[PDB]
């Protein structure tokens, strides 16, 4: 959990890298959402490379929960 | 000699002589026939599966026995039209019965007679187990067509 | 709109409106959630089921009488110069000439090929195998069921011809059977480690075909699309 | 008291190679092939009557993140997208199904069940027994020759004293260390690396020793029968065997760890590296 | 052909009517018959059970039941059926070797 | 039977010898019809009269562990002369595969398989609990607008 939060904060901030072409207070609100299988309205990123980065993180998103819910078929079988 | 039913085991004098669920057995080994000395030798104690069935036959039909391993005229077969082997050494009355690895065919049973068998055996096969059975039609299997 | 949410999602699309429809899409969202949540659990059972070993009949079976119908795979082994090979050569002459390049040296060289696929089947006597069953730690070695196998005979006791004892070794051995003692001796001398349950073990890293079983559905959808394009083009051609 | 088999238990941790375990390393390839097939084929097969308007579309529906734009405007692209999504769901369904048919059906090897099963009726030469030399349990063994298959192995591994022959189980030098009951069921009740299997077979009874027909036979044989109904021994039990420090060891099935999940973090690093090495190219084209 | 009063099981009288008795064991009986020159006419069991020993006559004697009782009495002459091998019938009757292990 | 007499001459299962004492049937020519009716929920008998019942029917299967290793045989009276020619004629039929021809001549087996079945075939009448919810929403949706006019 700790390193998940770490890489979350890091990739959300370094989204600022599009400055070399929204605030941190906007990016976090996006990426922290999707990981939780979110549906919040969001202002999209701007930048093709930004699209690529968000795609990467969404891949991480579809792997995390699909592993978690797999494990909870063990602590519910006591 | 070397079935998995009658195992031979050489002695250690731990109790001076083979004891504790065994029965003694003999086999007179010799070579260099020109020695002209007294021919023969000593042998070990015999235990196992057929040994076990033997003991229970013995102390319930009330005789006394003695085993001697066979050395020459090897395990029953045919030679020169005569009968050496684990049947010949029962047709030449050097013994009285044979217990252990035999069968009931139409040749080893014209000379001696036979009991009622106590295992089953025959020509069989041996295969593997096929590790892996992923059903390839699962991705529409769970929910019936009703839903 | 009412597809992407039963599945994962579409792209964000317009037309949520109508200040009472604002509950219908929500109800369908809830129904999706419960539906997918029932699926991707109940299917997490169809990847757990017992093992599966081949259904061989007696050797009066097309898988052996003509071991070139399915031409590549089978190669039966044995060890010749014995009283079992001659048993093959009074009803099944051809299969010995079919043995050829698989004359394994001795009986205990067969359990070194059934660990590398070099042998498929292996013909031999019964009891030495059933004992050799519970003898390998890796439990990928078995036999086939009883009541089928070929040379149905047994091990008896050799009593001198016309002796007086062949009348009174029966009533001992058949008593030993019919009063619950022998199978005890067997459990003391023959039974092995792996005569236990073949309980449910996991599956493997998914290969293509088992998952390809739906790529065909994707293909049928592609065909539906092509037919629809070719058809609807006629309205513009009219 | 009786006799029971001590056994060292292990701290459970299930092994996953990496996040892509249950997929053979060929399947991702044709999945990517199919995504590119349907995406590009849709783009053209709607352009007859928006390239990225198919690329991103079908590269995002799989990763379940409604990023960017795109839509089927023709009646063509609608049906194809509509079944593409169903495939994209069935994959992420069966992946979880097959990970749940793994992280539950892999427990460690079954624990030893005492001297009942054939698993011990032949000591395979990997794991080993022991007892203390010239014990009473070897005296019980030898006079039952059937376990000479066992007895033989123990003829070479016995130890000088029980303390050493139990300390040498906490260092994986020796799996089992057979003994009686009332020195095991105390021993595990201090630390968290020892556990019995409880099954009893030798209902013996301890006692005091003295030479035959001493002047002290009847007095002791009486003054013990006193101290089992006026509680003295019960108070001794409570006071000297300070029992409970351990618990049930309730089979925690392998909460994951860092190095068992490193794969996904190499993914996110491969993502991060794409950042400054894709801000050069597609801006030098700018 | 195969005779029998077996039109009715025990619990109702019997009418003597021949029937057909085919299947597996008849082939073994014949493969032996040509090997030893038989000429038979097979009978069926009137007791509808295998048969064993028990206390009869409200007394302390014995009397073998079923088909083995039909045999040892002498009416029958040979048993072909899946008849088992057990000590308690071994003592009064002569078994062959086993055929269908 | 041939199995009762194995049971009444052994005491370590006296509990069972009683448990059967007030149930046993007339012959195995009725119990294999019985088990298809759930009257007697078990049965114990020979092999070659049960391991053939996986090829004519497929509802009723065996379990897979042996009990008592006797064999069958042909009965003849007390030591008539055929007792030896018969024994030497039987083995004449265990190398020419005569038994191996009867194996296919009178056990038409392999018409089914054990085939450990599929768990949890989930269907309608135990998934309806949510279709009632969505149907209630659907029918309430044609009722609500008959109220929100008042808000306007
Ligand atoms: N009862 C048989 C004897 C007999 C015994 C064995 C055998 C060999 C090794 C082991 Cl460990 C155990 C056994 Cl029982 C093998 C064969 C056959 P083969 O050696 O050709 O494979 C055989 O015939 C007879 O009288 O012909």
């Amino acid at each position: 959990w700790v390193m998940m939060f770490v890489m979350l904060l890091i990739v959300s901030a370094v989204a600022v890298f599009v400055f070399e072409y929204f605030t941190i207070g906007k990016a976090i609100w996006l990426l922290w959402g999707l990981v939780f299988n979110n549906s919040v309205p969001v202002q999209n990123p701007k930048g093709t490379t930004s699209k690529i980065m968000v795609s990467v993180w969404a891949f991480f998103a579809v792997i995390f929960l699909a592993s978690y819910t797999a494990n909870l078929a063990a602590f519910m079988i006591q | 000699e070397e079935a998995p039913f009658v195992i031979v085991e050489s002695v250690d004098p731990l109790s001076g002589t083979c004891m504790r669920n065994t029965v003694p057995c003999q086999k007179r080994i010799i070579s260099e026939n020109k020695t002209d000395e007294e021919p023969g030798y000593i042998k070990k104690c015999c235990k196992g599966f057929c040994i076990d069935i033997l003991k229970k036959i013995s102390k319930s039909v009330k005789f006394t026995y003695d085993l001697y391993l066979v050395t020459n005229g090897k395990h029953g077969k045919k030679i020169n039209g005569t009968w050496n082997g684990m049947i010949g050494e029962v047709v030449m009355k050097r013994a009285y019965m044979a217990v252990g690895s035999l069968t009931i065919n139409e040749e080893r049973s014209e000379v001696v007679d036979f009991s009622v068998p106590f295992i089953e055996t025959g020509i069989s096969v041996m295969v593997s187990r096929s590790n892996g059975t992923v059903s390839p039609s699962a991705f529409l299997e769970p929910f019936s067509a009703c839903v | 709109l009412l597809w992407g949410l039963v599945f994962n999602n579409s792209v964000p699309v317009q037309n949520p409106k109508g200040t009472t429809s604002k509950i219908m899409v929500s109800v369908w969202a809830f129904f999706a959630v419960i539906f997918l949540a029932s699926y991707t659990a109940n299917l997490a059972a169809f990847m757990i089921q017992e093992e599966y070993v081949d259904q061989v009949s007696g050797l009066s079976d097309k898988k052996f009488q003509r071991p070139n119908d399915f031409s590549p795979p089978f190669r039966f082994g044995t060890v010749p110069n014995g009283s079992t090979e001659r048993n093959i050569r009074n009803n099944y002459a051809e299969m010995h000439a079919y043995m050829g390049k698989f004359n394994q040296r001795g009986v205990d060289d067969a359990l070194l090929s059934l660990k590398t696929g070099k042998l498929d089947a292996f013909i031999y006597d019964a009891a030495v195998l059933n004992y050799m069953a519970g003898r390998d730690e890796g439990c990928k070695l078995v036999t086939i069921g009883s009541g089928k196998v070929f040379a149905s005979t047994g091990y008896g006791i050799a009593i001198q011809k016309d002796s007086g004892w062949k009348r009174q070794v029966d009533l001992a051995i058949l008593q030993l059977f019919g009063d619950g003692e022998m199978e005890e001796l067997e459990a003391l001398w023959l039974t092995g480690i792996c005569h236990n349950e073949k309980n449910e073990v996991m599956s493997s890293q998914l290969d293509i075909d088992n998952m390809a079983g739906v790529f065909y559905m994707l293909g049928a959808a592609m065909a539906l699309s092509l037919i629809t394009f070719i058809s609807e083009h006629l309205f513009y051609w009219q | 008291q009786g006799l029971t088999i001590l056994v060292k238990k292990e701290i459970p941790r299930s092994t996953l190679d990496s996040f892509m375990q249950p997929f053979q390393s060929t399947l991702w390839l044709l999945v990517g092939l199919s995504v590119h097939v349907v995406a590009v084929m849709l783009y053209l097969l709607d352009r007859f009557s928006t390239l990225s308007s198919a690329m991103w579309f079908s590269w995002g529906v799989l990763l379940n993140s409604g990023i960017g734009e795109g839509a089927p405007r023709s009646f063509s692209a609608r049906i194809l997208g509509m079944v593409w999504a169903g495939f994209a769901m069935i994959i992420v369904a069966s992946y979880t199904a097959n990970l749940a048919a793994f992280l539950v059906l892999d427990r460690p090897e079954e624990r030893i069940t005492g001297i009942n099963d054939p698993r011990l009726r032949n000591p395979s030469d990997k794991f080993i027994y022991a007892t203390v030399k010239q014990s009473s349990v070897d005296i019980y063994f030898r006079r039952q020759v059937e376990l000479s298959t066992m007895y033989r192995h123990m003829e070479k591994h016995n130890y000088e004293s029980a303390a050493e022959a139990i300390q040498a189980v906490r260092d994986n030098k020796l799996h089992a260390f057979i003994w009686d009951s009332a020195v095991l069921e105390f021993e595990a009740s201090q630390k968290c690396d020892l556990v019995t299997t409880g099954e009893l077979f030798f209902r013996s009874g301890f006692g005091i020793g003295m030479r035959k027909d001493s002047p002290w036979k009847q007095q002791v044989s009486l003054s013990i029968l006193k101290s089992h109904e006026n509680g003295f021994m019960e108070d001794l039990d409570k006071t000297w065997v300070r029992y409970q420090e351990c618990d049930s060891r309730s089979n925690a099935p392998a909460t994951l760890t860092c190095e068992n999940m490193a794969g996904v973090f190499m993914l996110v690093a491969g993502g991060i590296v794409a950042g400054i090495f894709l801000i050069f190219i597609e801006i030098a084209y700018k | 052909i195969c005779t029998g009063p077996n039109d009715t099981s025990p619990g109702s009288p019997r009418h003597t009517v021949p029937q057909c008795c085919y299947g597996f064991c008849i082939d073994l009986l014949i493969k032996l018959a040509r090997t030893m020159q038989f000429t038979y006419e097979v009978h069926l069991v009137a007791d509808g059970k295998f048969g064993t020993q028990e206390r009869v006559q409200n007394s302390n004697k014995k009397e073998w039941n079923g088909m083995m009782g039909e045999l040892l009495s002498g009416q029958a002459d040979m048993i072909v059926a899946p008849l088992t091998i057990n000590n308690e019938r071994a003592q009064y009757i002569e078994f062959s070797k086993p055929f269908k292990y």
